[PDB]
């Protein structure tokens, strides 16, 4: 049975006796609990550290897959020889464990990585305090907590106390989250912000609009509980930023499921506050979370206002953008379609498209790992009804930069979404009479980070108007929706140095083509996440029959050595165009780059103030010879830098270089050794020392 | 205002 309410729960036995118990059992041998106490109060370690002591909420708030501290009480001193204990987190009114929806928290000796465990890091009397460690893939919600004491005759658990339930959020500050965002001023603005400045007017008459997100008021953040109780989304998925906000691009909106908003444009607005009268997000969701049923009246920017504080409210990241001359497509053919009366006038009975001053809608930050890696990032969400998408008015999360290169095959709604910001207008009377590539999706904007300023971020949905690259992305989304056969690889490329990216062209036809290509090579996270292009290129291309043809594209190292981080991958996006029949050939592949190696050892002691011995070992990685290798240790505590110089390394050879340390800062201190010659550079080893 | 400003 559906376990889809964070607002219904079950009852656990304090007394879960197992098997035919002896009357007269004496159960004072085992621990009970006397007291719980979770340091809650918003000026303490926990909220601070966790990002929480905004929420008016008076109970504990944590984010996941990050420590907290309690302290538990018990009748005698805890006894690990005697006693045996857990904390148990539950939800909803059909708890399971391989759900997810029952959480034993075992004590550890030693908390381990990504696992849930609490561990003893004080004892004082009868108490213990324990550090607690949550899962970074948790369900996100509203939990009970309790104090299991296990006994030969079954499970002693305290009572239900409403006092310690504890909301557990989206972290974006935990690097295993899926909503992780590296950036301390961007988890400021997109989580933390409670104020924000919505865009709208049109293009060249630009007008700015305050809001109230208010994410952190009293009842805010159980409202937005309610309202995944309300659409009645399983619990299991909640810990998932994708089930989450496509969730909440549903029920924003009144259709289809009774949601918060309802939409209207008939300047009348009977029965209900007009659209315009908002002034941020609180008022209707708390008459939403009171009345129970949706709240009249909103447009655009009031979901796109609303569904932001649902968004921030539980840590995932979000900002609204505003889109100049926005399309709406209603036969998802990708283009404007406007019939024209031979009079001239727009016919309006045959025209069902149409185009908008603006638009607003959000986007959502997190992983995609149900998409390829590089489709991480922003993902648009909007929930404006417009389009059903399976059967209900919601949109996305879609890709954003799937959608600025047309690959609109991955999930959710990407056509809709670059049909909104770059379809064509197509003018017809049945004869075509002109078509307009430039007008949709004139500007894309958001608020400026620690400014009311707007931030220009069309770049990021599109190429630039007239750009060959801008019609083969669109090209590309239209047959997403010659006997030529295109394919790409990339030759044994190695970390720090140039490499050659081959494109081969299969024509099994007997007709000469002409080709027309554009490449993007792009800086991609370990996750997934994209974070940034360093090359593109357009090329021409002669295709003679019966043919096989390689195209040789060099990247060279100074073009991305210097936007790569740990694990970080490439992602290349190839479109090719056969000119003589319109047809696109579209790929996309990710690459992992061969790392060179550098061991450091060190023998001797390691002891301030006595001389140990460095080992820097570097082998030649390439069918081709090193020259000028400059070799570099640095060592904070424990060496001034040093270099080493060698002439020639052979292929496949190793040198070696020993050198004479003394250090003179005691404690935990790190080696890093780097390599750069004429060909392959800056690569490096790293060794930590415990130095006495 | 939001206005349809084309079909
Ligand atoms: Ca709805
Ligand atoms: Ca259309
Ligand atoms: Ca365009």
């Amino acid at each position: 049975p559906p376990n889809n309410s964070n607002a219904a729960e079950d009852d656990l036995p304090t007394v879960e006796l197992q098997g035919v118990v002896p009357r007269g059992v004496n159960l004072q041998e085992f621990l009970n609990v006397t007291s719980v106490h979770l340091f809650k109060e918003r000026w303490d370690t926990n909220k601070v550290d966790h990002h929480t002591d905004k929420y008016e909420n008076n109970k504990l708030i944590v984010r996941r897959g990050q420590s907290f501290y309690v302290q538990i009480d018990f009748s005698r001193p805890y006894d690990p020889r005697r006693d045996l204990f857990r904390v148990e987190y539950v939800i909803g009114r059909y708890p399971q464990e391989n759900k997810g929806t029952y959480i034993p928290v075992p004590i550890v000796s030693e908390l381990q990585s990504g696992k849930w465990g609490a561990k003893i890091v004080m004892r004082e009397d009868r108490s213990v305090r324990l550090s607690i460690q949550s899962s970074p893939k948790c369900i996100v919600g509203k939990f009970r907590m309790y104090v299991a004491v296990w006994t030969p005759y079954g499970v002693l658990r305290t009572s239900r106390n409403p006092e310690t339930d504890t909301y557990i959020l989206f972290n974006p500050w935990c690097e295993d989250d899926a909503v992780y965002l590296d950036n301390e001023k961007e988890r400021e603005e997109y989580v933390l912000n409670d104020i924000g400045v919505i865009f709208y007017g049109e293009v060249n008459d630009i007008k700015t609009r305050s809001w109230s997100y208010g994410q952190f008021e009293d009842g805010i953040l159980d409202t937005c509980l309610y309202v995944m109780d309300r659409a009645q989304m399983d619990l299991s998925g909640r810990g998932n930023p994708i089930k989450v906000s496509r969730v909440g691009s549903a029920m924003v909106n009144a259709k289809d499921d009774e949601g918060v908003l309802v939409g209207s444009w008939d300047n009348i607005y009977a029965y209900g506050v007009p659209p315009s009268a908002w002034t941020g997000s609180v008022d209707i969701l708390l008459e939403y979370r009171s009345s129970e049923n949706p709240v009249r009246y909103g447009q655009c920017w009031v979901f796109a206002g609303v569904f932001n504080t649902f968004l921030r409210c539980l840590g995932i990241p979000a900002r609204i953008v505003t889109n100049y001359f926005s399309a709406h497509d209603n036969d998802a053919n990708l283009q404007m379609d406007i019939f024209l009366e031979e009079d001239g006038n727009v016919n309006s009975k045959l025209t069902k498209d149409s185009v908008w001053n603006y638009h607003c809608w959000n986007e959502a930050w997190m992983t995609r790992p149900d998409l390829p890696v590089g489709f991480g990032g922003w993902q648009a969400v909007d929930s404006t009804p417009q389009e059903n998408s399976d059967g209900m008015y919601r949109c996305g999360p879609a890709s954003v930069q799937a959608i600025k290169h047309g690959h609109v095959c991955f999930q959710f709604d990407a056509p809709f979404v670059f049909a909104e910001v770059n379809s064509d207008l197509i003018y017809i009377t049945h004869v075509v009479e002109n078509v307009d590539a430039t007008h949709i999706g004139k500007l894309i904007v958001t608020k400026q980070i620690g400014g009311d300023g707007m931030m220009d971020i069309t770049d990021t949905y599109k190429f630039q108007e007239g750009q060959e690259e801008e019609r083969l992305a669109l090209e590309t989304a239209l047959m997403y929706g010659s006997n030529v056969d295109m394919d790409f690889e990339v030759e044994n490329a190695v970390l720090g140095k140039d490499f050659k990216l081959s494109i081969t062209f299969r024509n099994n036809s007997h007709n000469r083509y002409t080709i027309t290509a554009y490449l993007s090579a792009n800086i991609t996270f370990y996750t997934g996440v994209p974070k940034a292009e360093f090359k593109k290129e357009t090329f021409d291309v002669t295709l003679e029959p019966l043919s096989f043809k390689k195209e040789a594209v060099l990247i060279q190292a100074g073009e991305y050595m210097g936007q790569l981080l740990e694990q970080a991958s490439l992602h290349f996006f190839v479109t090719a165009r056969i000119n003589e029949t319109r047809d696109v050939l579209a790929k996309q592949k990710s690459t992992v780059l061969t790392i060179p190696e550098i061991i450091i050892k060190v023998r001797g002691t390691q002891v301030v103030g006595s001389d140990m011995t460095v080992i820097v070992e570097f082998t030649n990685p390439l069918k081709e010879t090193l020259r000028n290798v400059w070799v570099h240790l640095d060592g904070p505590g424990v060496t001034r830098p040093m270099k080493k110089m060698f002439r020639e390394i052979r292929p496949n050879s190793t040198v070696q270089w020993e050198e004479v340390c003394r250090p003179w800062v005691s404690g935990h201190r790190k080696l890093i050794a780097s390599m750069s010659s004429d060909s392959l550079r800056h690569v490096y080893g790293e060794l930590d020392v415990q130095i006495q | 205002f939001x206005v349809k400003v084309i079909g």
